[PDB]
DNA sequence: AAACGCGGGGGACAGCGCGTACGTGCGTTTAAGCGGTGCTAGAGCTGTCTACGACCAATTGAGCGGCCTCGGCACCGGGATTCTCCAG
DNA sequence: CTGGAGAATCCCGGTGCCGAGGCCGCTCAATTGGTCGTAGACAGCTCTAGCACCGCTTAAACGCACGTACGCGCTGTCCCCCGCGTTTT
C-alpha cells in the first residue's frame, strides 16, 4: 500500500498537465438544459454553446478552489472546509 | 460658459416623491453623476447589441432588452413597465 | 431532476486536484453543487436574453460568448 | 399647431429632446428610434425616484430636512438591489454602513 | 488608582465613532505633496487641481478602506483578532492584485 | 550653530501617519493592529496611486495641457472599474 | 457565403518567427478571437478619447495614446516605436 | 495632533492529546457515450418594398446663468443620562 | 444584583449664518411641417442541424473496509500592542 497523500500528489501532478474536461458531458448537458428551462421554455442548444458553457464552468470552479485552498492554508490547515469557500466567496465580492 | 445638466428635472422628481424634502448641491451633483453613468452604460450596451444583430437603428426593443440585461431583478421588471407604459402613452399621444 | 448530483464526487475531486487540493472535506461537495448553480443560472438567464431578443429559438455560443464577456469572463476559441 | 413637449406627451418629466440630440451626437448608432429616447427617459425617472424615495427615507431617520451623500450612501448600500447595481460605484464623502464584526464584540 | 479602561473598550468606542463619521482621515498637506512627489516619475512639473487633489484621497481611502474590512475578515477566519500583513497580502492576492 | 541642516528627513511616504492609519483602520472596523502594518500599508497605498496617476497623467498630455484636472482623474478611475460620483 | 478572418496574416507572421512550426485550428480560432479583442479594446477608448477632447476625427496619436493606456510599460515602448516606424515608413512612401 | 515613553496585560503561540473522518483500495455495479439511423424544426437565405427617420427650414420658450434672503443647520453649554470599570 | 466613581453621551434651548431656493432677463435648442432614400422585417424557399432513440460495452461510478493522520480543544507563557498624559511638531 501507498501511504495516504501520495496518490493525491500524483493525482494533482497528473491533472495539471492534463487539459481536457473533468465533467461528464451528458450529466453536464442534462443539468444545463434543466437550468435553462427555468427562464424560458423549450430552448434549443448549439453543442458549441453547451461546450462553451462547460469550459467556463470548470474554469470557473478550479480558480475558486485555489482561492479556497489559500484560505485553508492561511488557517494553518491542509483540509479545505466550506467556510473557506464562503470567506473566499465574500472577498471577491460576489457573495 | 454654458453648462447643461439634470438638476432641475431631478428637483422636480424629488418634489414628486418628497414634496417637502430639501437637497444639498453636492448630492445633486452625485445625481447628475449617477444619471450620466447609467445613461452611458445602457446606450453603448444598446449599441453593441444592434451590432450583434447587425442592425443600424436603435429602438425600444434594443433599449428594453438591455434594461433587462442591465437592471437586476425587480428593477428591470418594474422599470420595463415604466418604459412600457410611457411608450404606449407616447404612441397614443 | 438532480442533474446537479450528476456532477459526481470524482468529477468534483478531479477539479480540485487540477486545482491543486490535497485533502478534501465531505461537506465540500454539496457546497460546490449549490454555488455552481449560481454561476450557471446567472449566465443562462442572460444568455437566452440574447437569444430571445435575437428572435431565435436556438442557443448559439455566440450569445454565450457575448454574455460571459458581459459578466467579465472573456473567452477565446468558439467563433469570434 | 401648438408646441407640446414630448415629455408632456409621454406624461414624463425628463427632457427627451435633450437626449435624442444626445443620442444623436452620442454615436451609438447612425440612426436612432423615436421611442428609445422616450423609453429610456422614463425609466430614468424611475430609478432617481427609487433612489430619491430611499434618499428621503434615510433623511428622515436622522430627522434632517435635506438629503446628503451619507444618506445616499446609506440608502443604496442599505438596498441590496441598488448595492448590487452600484457595486463598482464609490460614493464621495458617503462614509460606511456602521457594522462591527460579531467576534469583535466583547464577551 | 488611575481609571484606565480595559484595553479594547476604547477601540470599540473608536470603531463606532468613525463609522458614523464621514470625513477624511488623511491630512491634506502631507497628502498632496505625496502626489506631487509621485508625478515626477512620469512627467516633470505638472500643476495640480485641488478638486483633483481632493478627488485622489477618496479613492485613496475608499480603496484602502475596503481593503481593511476584508483584511479584518481574514484574522477572524484565521481565528485571530489582531491583523497580520499575511492577511493583507492574502486579500490582495485573493483580490488578484499582486 | 550647524542647525540649518538639522531636519532634512521628510521622505514623504511616512506622511501617512500611524494615528491616521489606525484611524483609518478604526473606521474600517479593525480592533487591534500589528505594528508592521503601517509600513506595509504605505506600500499598498502607493502602488495603488501611480497606476491611476500614470493613467491620470496619461490623459493630460494627449489634450496638450499642463494642469491635471479632476475630470481627467475622474476618467482615470473609471478605466480600472472603480467609478466615483460627485465631481462631474 | 464568404466570412473573413485573420489566420492567413497570422500564418505569414508565424513563418516570420517560426518558419517551420505548425498551428492547430483550435489554436487558429483562438488567435482570430484574440486579435479581434485587442482591436476592440483600443478601438473603443480611442473613440472615447476623441469624445473627451471634443475632437471629431481619430488619428494615430489617439491610437498611440490608447496603446499607452493598455499595454504594460516595456511592451508599450516597443510597439509605440513600431507604430512610429510604420507610419513613418508609410508616410515616407 | 502627533510624538513618544511606558507599564501592563492579554492574546498570539507553541505544545499536547486525541479521535474520527478521510484517503487508500477495490470489487461491483453502472452509467457514459458513440455511431447508426429517423426526423423536422427553424434558421438562414433572397427579394422586396415601404414607411419612417434623416434631412432642412422656421420658430419660440424652456432652461440656465445671474441674483437675492433667510432657514436649515452646526455649534455651545449645561445638564441629564448612561455606562464602564471596579466595589461589593 | 449593583457601581462607590469617574467618564462618557445624548438631549435640550440659543446662536449665527450662508446656501437652498424662488425670482429675473435672454438665447438657441427643442418642436413643428415639410422630402426622399433606405433599412429591415416579412413571406417563400431551402436544408441544416437539432432532437429521438437504440443497444452495447467498458470505463467510471459506487458503495464499501480500514487505518492514521490531521482537525481541534485546551493551557500556560510571554511579549507586543493598548490607554494615557505630557512634550513636541
Amino acid at each position: 500500500r501507498y501511504r495516504p497523500g501520495t496518490v493525491a500528489l500524483r493525482e494533482i501532478r497528473r491533472y495539471q498537465k492534463s487539459t481536457e474536461l473533468l465533467i461528464r458531458k451528458l450529466p453536464f448537458q442534462r443539468l444545463v438544459r434543466e437550468i435553462a428551462q427555468d427562464f424560458k421554455t423549450d430552448l434549443r442548444f448549439q453543442s458549441s454553446a453547451v461546450m462553451a458553457l462547460q469550459e467556463a464552468s470548470e474554469a470557473y470552479l478550479v480558480a475558486l478552489f485555489e482561492d479556497t485552498n489559500l484560505c485553508a492554508i492561511h488557517a494553518k490547515r491542509v483540509t479545505i472546509m466550506p467556510k473557506d469557500i464562503q470567506l473566499a466567496r465574500r472577498i471577491r465580492g460576489e457573495r | 460658459s454654458r453648462k447643461e445638466s439634470y438638476a432641475i428635472y431631478v428637483y422636480k422628481v424629488l418634489k414628486q416623491v418628497h414634496p417637502d424634502t430639501g437637497i444639498s448641491s453636492k448630492a445633486m451633483s452625485i445625481m447628475n453623476s449617477f444619471v450620466n453613468d447609467v445613461f452611458e452604460r445602457i446606450a453603448g450596451e444598446a449599441s453593441r447589441l444592434a451590432h450583434y444583430n447587425k442592425r443600424s437603428t436603435i429602438t425600444s426593443r434594443e433599449i428594453q432588452t438591455a434594461v433587462r440585461l442591465l437592471l437586476p431583478g425587480e428593477l428591470a421588471k418594474h422599470a420595463v413597465s415604466e418604459g412600457t407604459k410611457a411608450v404606449t402613452k407616447y404612441t397614443s399621444a | 431532476r438532480d442533474n446537479i448530483q450528476g456532477i459526481t464526487k470524482p468529477a468534483i475531486r478531479r477539479l480540485a486536484r487540477r486545482g491543486g487540493v490535497k485533502r478534501i472535506s465531505g461537506l465540500i461537495y454539496e457546497e460546490t453543487r449549490g454555488v455552481l448553480k449560481v454561476f450557471l443560472e446567472n449566465v443562462i438567464r442572460d444568455a437566452v436574453t440574447y437569444t430571445e431578443h435575437a428572435k431565435r429559438k436556438t442557443v448559439t455560443a455566440m450569445d454565450v460568448v457575448y454574455a460571459l464577456k458581459r459578466q467579465g469572463r472573456t473567452l477565446y476559441g468558439f467563433g469570434g | 399647431a401648438k408646441a407640446k413637449t414630448r415629455s408632456s406627451r409621454a406624461g414624463l418629466q425628463f427632457p427627451v429632446g435633450r437626449v435624442h440630440r444626445l443620442l444623436r451626437k452620442g454615436n451609438y448608432a447612425e440612426r436612432v428610434g423615436a421611442g428609445a429616447p422616450v423609453y429610456l427617459a422614463a425609466v430614468l425617472e424611475y430609478l432617481t425616484a427609487e433612489i430619491l424615495e430611499l434618499a428621503g427615507n434615510a433623511a428622515r431617520d436622522n430627522k434632517k430636512t435635506r438629503i446628503i451623500p451619507r444618506h445616499l450612501q446609506l440608502a443604496v448600500r442599505n438596498d441590496e438591489e441598488l448595492n448590487k447595481l452600484l457595486g463598482r460605484v464609490t460614493i464621495a464623502q458617503g462614509g460606511v454602513l456602521p457594522n462591527i464584526q460579531s467576534v469583535l464584540l466583547p464577551k
